[PDB]
């Protein structure tokens, strides 16, 4: 594994493009949930927990290029399977690079 | 409103088409894609949402996310590379992720049929560029609706033609 810094945004909805967010240090072996949580700890630094949003109500969107945007999730049609077991998706699974914009969008 | 997804081997010509189609620009230098979205308009007026993807195994885990709610997939190949005719992997990928969606077979770099250096290199491997009728046959054998082809380098008109036919098919 390896450390990455993402440009973390709060966004009104899923969509194209990027804007100035907050640098958030994560690991590439972090699951999409763990990275969401780390992003929210930064985007809401200093804000009491009862005033933060429930992370379960937000999706993670990788914004790449000019207008590319895809929802990442711990488990989806791309997850590895072996028998009855599935591997939770990590940033490394998707190959999210260092410096990537990732938006948190209403789920 | 139509959503199209382009897939096929690396360097096969997918971004070159979209850029010519949507940006009035041919990118002669290869820059590998991860994922990108172009918006084109082809005269009913049809608004196309065009999703460009990597042809690399390296991005096998993110590219399938692009298939969701698509109207058609453009399985692309390079006519100068009868090894990009991998369309085996590609068709199985489209079927595994995207079984409701129709498939168009798109041949790229048709200008290279009369490029001497391409023809000389091919002939040293006892090969020749894929022809139009070979493209029609491959389409049938991969269970694609139609075969279409053009050259992003020498005919912008052909690229517009590909997408106007793709538009008509998704509607
Ligand atoms: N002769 C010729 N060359 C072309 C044509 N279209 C693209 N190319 C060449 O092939 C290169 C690679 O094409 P590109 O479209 O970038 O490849 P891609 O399929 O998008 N690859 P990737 O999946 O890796 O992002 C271009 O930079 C250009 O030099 C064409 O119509 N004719
Ligand atoms: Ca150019
Ligand atoms: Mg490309």
């Amino acid at each position: 594994y390896r450390p990455l810094t993402l440009n973390a945004l709060l966004a009104v909805g899923p969509g194209a493009g990027e804007a100035q967010g907050v640098p958030v240090k994560v690991l590439d072996c972090d699951t999409i949930s763990q990275a969401k949580e780390k992003m929210l700890d930064q985007l809401y630094k200093g804000v009491p927990l009862t005033q933060r949003p429930d992370p379960r109500t937000l999706d993670v969107e990788w914004r790449s290029g000019v207008a590319g945007h895809l929802i990442l999730s711990d488990e989806d049609v791309t997850s590895e399977v072996q028998g009855l077991w599935r591997r939770l998706n990590t940033l490394q699974h998707y190959k999210v690079p260092d410096g990537a914009t990732v938006a948190l969008v209403p789920c | 409103r139509c959503k199209l997804v382009l897939v096929g081997d690396v360097q096969c010509g997918k971004t070159a088409m979209l850029q010519v189609l949507a940006k009035d620009c041919y990118p002669e230098t290869y820059v590998p894609t991860v994922f990108e979205n172009y918006t084109a308009c082809l005269e009913q007026r049809v608004e196309l949402s065009l999703w460009d993807t990597s042809g690399s195994p390296y991005y096998d885990n993110v590219r399938p996310l692009c298939y969701s709610d698509s109207d058609a997939v453009l399985l692309c190949f390079d006519i100068s590379r009868p090894e990009t005719v991998a369309l085996k992997k590609w068709r199985t990928e489209i079927l595994d992720y995207c079984p409701s969606t129709r498939v168009l077979l798109i041949g790229c770099k048709t200008d290279l049929r009369t490029d001497l250096s391409t023809l000389m290199e091919l002939s040293h491997q006892k090969q020749a560029p894929i022809s139009y009728e070979q493209g029609c046959a491959i389409a049938k054998q991969l269970g694609a609706e139609i075969y279409l082809e053009g050259s992003a380098f020498t005919s912008e008109k052909s690229i517009h033609s590909i997408f106007r036919t793709a538009s008509m098919l998704c509607l």
